[PDB]
């Protein structure tokens, strides 16, 4: 569904966010949200969905 | 009619490539803006692989 | 002078000015005819002959 | 063909006001222009997108504002409330009223 991406609150102001973007792409290029995607949804888990 | 057509997929049907047929058709489908709904199912029978 | 099925569309009427138009466009799906479903031997054709 | 030199005291004085101004070309082949936006682009951003054209200015010969216009009036791209500035040095009558 469109309109929405999931995030995620820090302390306003900060430096995190600002930087944190092109990180995201590093992890989004490593696939290492879809290792943890495999961990928390495995795709042959005990059930049939 | 054509509506019968396009809700039933257990006759294929489709088009010659790069006609203008075709290609009124890719752009039908592809508009989510259109009213007409019937196209967007048209083109997944005519783009198939 | 140029004269074919040829069809207004908008991407031509910035090179050349189409008169009115003499006949309408439209789309069109051929099929076959479903033949005859009833013979005179269909209640003895549950068996073969 | 338009020399982008004579939109440039305007793009400037526009932008110590803070509008947000924006750039588009207009291409040779508009229909394919048009689904090369469909065909490449998030539902979450054409739903932006289509906000922005509701207030447009057009800066081009006539005979392709007629062929622009009328392709993108046609795929609903602009509701019953847009608002299309058209200027021009030479728009004959038979114009105005096409």
């Amino acid at each position: 569904v469109a309109d929405r991406g999931y995030g995620i609150a820090l302390q306003h102001g900060s430096p995190y966010r600002d930087v944190f973007s092109q990180r995201i792409l590093e992890l989004q290029q490593n696939g290492d949200m879809d290792i943890l995607k495999h961990k928390w949804w495995p795709k042959n888990g005990q059930c049939d969905l | 009619s054509l509506q019968d057509l396009s809700k039933q997929t257990e006759i294929p049907y489709g088009t010659v490539l790069d006609s203008a047929v075709y290609e009124h058709v890719r752009m039908k489908g592809l508009n989510p803006f259109e009213r007409d709904s019937m196209y967007s199912q048209m083109w997944w029978m005519i783009n198939r692989s | 002078i140029g004269i074919s099925a040829l069809t207004i569309t908008p991407d031509r009427e910035n090179v050349v000015d189409f008169t009115t138009r003499y006949m309408d466009y439209s789309v069109g799906v051929l099929l076959r005819r479903a033949e005859k479903t009833v013979d005179m031997f269909a209640c003895l054709a549950p068996f073969d002959l | 063909e338009y020399d982008i030199r004579g939109i440039q005291e305007f793009l400037d004085k526009v932008s110590q006001q803070g509008m947000d101004v924006a750039l588009q070309k207009v291409e040779n082949n508009i229909n394919k222009m048009i689904t090369t936006l469909f065909d490449t682009m998030r539902i979450e951003e054409l739903n932006r997108y289509r906000d922005t054209l509701r207030r447009a200015i057009l800066v081009m010969n006539p005979a392709t504002a007629k062929s622009f216009i009328t392709e993108v009036v046609e795929t609903n791209l602009v509701a019953f409330d847009c608002h299309w500035i058209i200027i021009n040095e030479e728009i004959n009558d038979v114009d105005v009223q096409e």
